[PDB]
RNA sequence: CAACAUCUUGUCAAACUAUGAAUAAACAAAGAAGAAUUCUCAGUGUUAAAUACACUUCAGGAAUUUAAAU
RNA sequence: GGCGGCACAUCUGUUACAAGAUAACGCAGGUGUCCAAAGAUGAACUCAAUGAGGACAGAAACCUCAUGUAGAAUAUAAGGG
RNA sequence: AGGUAGAUUACCUGACGUUCCCAUCUGUGUGAACAUAAUGGUACUGAUCAGGCUCUAAGCAUCUUUACUUCCGUGUUCGGAUGGGAACGGGUGUAUCCUACUUGAUAUGAACCUACC
């Protein structure tokens, strides 16, 4: 009858973001690989302020998409598979989330044409608890209690308990 | 180290809190003041609103008119009292929202005594078509306004299921039938009679026994077949237009903490100071 | 040398009260005004539409007509060497009920309570009550005696000068 | 030939020799611009009452 | 040592302000004709319907009391 | 007087004196426009900035969480909202 | 005791911890249709396997804040008035009105309609 069930940490959102500095050609292909990887159409993100150093305002720069549920857990395992479950202690935010980066998207390398090319990706995982809806619902939207909210070490223990991943201090 | 905390006393001395209900996230004061504003040349003539609020387990419908002292409730009807009319499970369906709206319409007209000339529609074949009460002789129907609250008004929302029940009960609520479960009739009619519930019941039965028993567990224990729902809501409507007039102990209290008097509060600091004296 | 704008010199007049921004109370739009009432014009800068002229701010007027959304108010305005009658139509957000007759209506009520008792008393034939005494400017207080048993004396004398530095 | 621009000197003394002319009572009793329905009700009763008053005069 | 936070200190603003006087401004202190009460009461309209409410010389009409209200 | 300027039609803050009015070729500025949307309405959302994270990516590209009474934005001068 | 609708809009806010939940409320399960978006996260709809972990509500503190009282202080300033004093600058006396900031003590909500307990 203990209420620990409502304190179980679960991954509620995984965001994959591809940031390329040019509109067209690369962005069309970058969106395509994200669609094939997950199964939903991503969005095309446009720049906020023009920067002549990076040669970029309204132009579409990057593409990103979020997956939830069983799909999010599966893709995270693949992202951790290439990372070999090797995460630094600094990869975890003070709010209880974490993320990492990928240089080569494994996907399909058989017909890896120069058209598709090779794109790097970044994984960001947002953890949560059952009861976090109180801050996102439309009616009587409130703040989650401080003890209910996650912490850096709470996320680390979750990583070391559901995946047997190590955390380094290098 | 670096804080630059913007919560200092200079931050609070200039702070301006919102209205208490808005600060609680329960009232849209920008739209409430439009549903409230009676014409100034209609002195103290009430402006009635149907306050429809759906919790996780009950469809609350009320008829309220605003006053400076507070909001006064002329009538009310809940979906938890539907078991009196034969509906025992699924109290938040599109079907139960119709019954709650119908029950409050007939309960109100019984109070004012104007229920013999204002009867609305009663047959089950016209549940799907639009009806608006009209002038009987030269006496206007009871006009009310639908207050939705903080609920999005989509094309299938239940807040308009209550409105359809109110209009079917003979109470005039201005509307347009472009947000009902239809928007033809039988598409609207089926959802009013639980047709959408009694098709997941049959669909899940074929697919999985575990999923079927998990979603409709209490329905199975009650013996409600996926065919009884159609007739159940017909009987509930029949039993509502015949006796809506409400019904009729000691409540067990549970005190929580109670405040501390100045004597107890002062003694806590003095004792803690004494502990600090000996500890340090 | 100011300008002739409609809302000139309103940096401080039209400013909202400290920590009093945003929507107004619902009593402003719920209070019922009747013809003959007394109201005070209070321009609300938060509602730019129908803002009454700043010269009528704080003026106590009488309600002369009640419309579906606006309340007619009749106030006095001073011109070269005369007084004219200005008739307005303000929304309830810019006005406020007036308490100019607050104490007068207590004296009207008190005399009515006595009169209602007097008619009954004359029915039974018993002597009737007198009307309440009129208000008077502070009168010269009468002579009184002070019992010295609980009286203490403190001497008063000029004080030796003490430097504040 | 610069001249003085403006002065409010002696203006209040002038305005009070023949003091502030208050409006008469009839100024406050004007009815132009009243509520439309209110004027209709008042006209209806004044027409009804006048006709009743007149038929008695015609009767006698 | 910067610098960044945090706690004090010294001195200021016509185009800075929480607070905010004194002097003033505009009301009321009984004129549909000097009050009040009781009974009766009609035409329109608001109203779900009103006997509520709004306006109609406090529609109107009749009795009793009454000159009071810094 | 001329030369210079427009205090000549006109808006904001201040001089300006806690009602209204209100001087100087007093001070600091502004107008002769702009908008089929930058008008009307409905709905959804919350801004500036900061901290902490995420391959290339760094002080500045994109993504996420938290704090965030407006310190943003509202065509324009300033003041109000 | 709880929920819906409110009026007053911080005595109602914020930070730190804490207490029940028996009803109620919330969080909670699901995605077939109405409906929804990049995502069943939101909003929508269907439901009842579990839980007081959060919300909510009640209380704690030499708590910031806010709200009343005293004091600050008749000290600042001010209406009226000399053939009053001073070379000025400014500042008396008389009949009067009288702040503010700070500090100290107290409070941390009261109240209206309907249903259920």
């Amino acid at each position: 009858c203990k209420s620990d069930v409502m304190r179980k940490i679960k991954i509620d959102k995984l965001v994959l973001n591809i940031s390329v500095g040019e509109s067209g050609d690369r962005l069309t292909r970058a969106a395509k690989v994200l669609e094939t990887l997950t199964g939903q159409t991503p969005v095309l993100s446009e720049a906020r302020y023009t920067v002549r150093a990076f040669s970029i305002r309204n132009d579409q720069i990057a593409c990103h998409v979020t997956v939830r549920g069983a799909k999010a857990a599966e893709i995270l395992e693949k992202g951790l598979k290439v990372k070999e479950f090797e995460l630094k202690a600094n990869n975890f935010s003070a709010t209880g989330n974490f993320g990492f980066g990928i240089e080569e998207h494994i996907d399909l390398g058989l017909k890896y044409d120069p058209q598709v090319g090779i794109y790097g990706m970044d994984f960001f995982v947002v953890l949560a608890r059952p009861g976090f809806r109180v801050s996102r619902r439309k009616r009587m939207q409130d703040k989650i209690g401080r003890d209910h909210l996650l912490t850096k070490e709470d996320a680390i223990n979750w990583f070391k308990e559901t995946y047997e991943g190590i955390v380094l201090n290098k | 180290g670096f804080l630059k905390v913007i919560k200092n006393r200079a931050y609070f001395k200039k702070y301006q809190t919102q209205f208490r209900r808005r600060r609680e996230g329960k009232t849209d004061y920008y739209a409430r003041r439009k549903m409230i504003f009676q014409d100034k040349d209609k002195f103290k003539t009430p402006k009635y609103r149907v306050v429809v609020r759906i919790t996780n387990k009950t469809v609350i419908a009320q008829i309220a008119y605003s006053e400076i002292i507070g909001d006064k409730i002329l009538c009310a009807a809940y979906s938890h009292e539907l078991p009196r009319y034969g509906v025992k499970l699924g109290l938040t369906n599109y079907a139960a929202a119709y019954c709650t709206g119908l029950l409050l319409a007939r309960r109100l007209l019984q109070k004012l005594g104007m229920d013999k000339q204002f009867v609305g529609v009663s047959d089950a074949a016209k549940l799907g078509e639009d009806y608006t009460p009209e002038e009987v002789d030269e006496r206007r129907p009871f006009k009310c306004i639908l207050d939705v609250g903080l609920a999005r008004t989509t094309t299938g929302s239940k807040v308009f299921a209550v409105l359809k029940g109110m209009c079917d009960g003979g109470v005039y609520v201005p509307h347009s039938a472009t947000r009902f479960a239809g928007a033809n009739e039988e598409a609207l009619r089926s959802r009013i009679l639980g047709g959408h519930v009694a098709a997941y019941m049959k669909y899940l039965s074929g697919e999985d026994a575990d999923l079927y028993k998990k979603q409709f567990g209490r329905f199975i224990a009650a013996g409600i077949a996926p065919e009884a729902l159609e007739n159940i809501y017909i009987e509930a409507h029949k039993k509502i237009r015949e006796n809506p007039a409400a019904e009729k102990k000691e409540h067990k209290k549970y005190p929580t903490s109670k405040k501390l008097t100045l004597e107890q509060r002062k003694a806590a600091i003095q004792a803690k100071l004494a502990k600090l004296a000996q500890q340090a | 040398p100011l300008s002739n704008g409609r809302n000139r010199r309103t940096r401080k007049l039209f400013k909202r009260p400290f920590r009093g921004h945003g929507l107004s109370n619902t009593s402003t739009i719920l209070h019922t005004y009747k013809v003959g009432d007394y109201v005070t014009i209070l321009c609300n800068s938060s509602i730019q539409h129908g803002l009454p002229y700043k010269a009528f701010h704080g003026k106590t007027g009488r309600v002369w007509n009640v419309n579906p959304h606006a309340i007619g108010v009749m106030v006095n305005k001073k011109v070269n060497n005369r007084i004219v009658v200005k008739r307005l139509h303000i929304s309830p957000e810019h006005i406020k009920p007036s308490g100019c007759q607050k104490d007068f209506l207590e004296r009207k009520a008190a005399v009515a309570a006595i009169r209602k008792q007097n008619i009954q008393l004359k029915k039974e034939g018993k002597p009737l009550l007198p009307l309440p005494a009129k208000r008077l400017p502070k009168q010269p207080r009468p002579a009184e005696l002070i019992k010295g048993a609980d009286i203490k004396f403190t001497t008063v004398a000029p004080l030796k000068f003490e430097e504040l530095y | 030939s610069k001249d003085k621009n403006r002065s409010s000197h002696n203006q209040s003394h002038k305005a009070h020799r023949n003091g502030f002319y208050k409006p008469k009572k009839s100024a406050y009793m004007s009815t132009k611009g009243m509520n439309v329905q209110v004027l209709k009700n008042t006209k209806a009763q004044r027409k009804f009452a006048l006709a009743k008053k007149l038929e008695a005069k015609k009767a006698a």
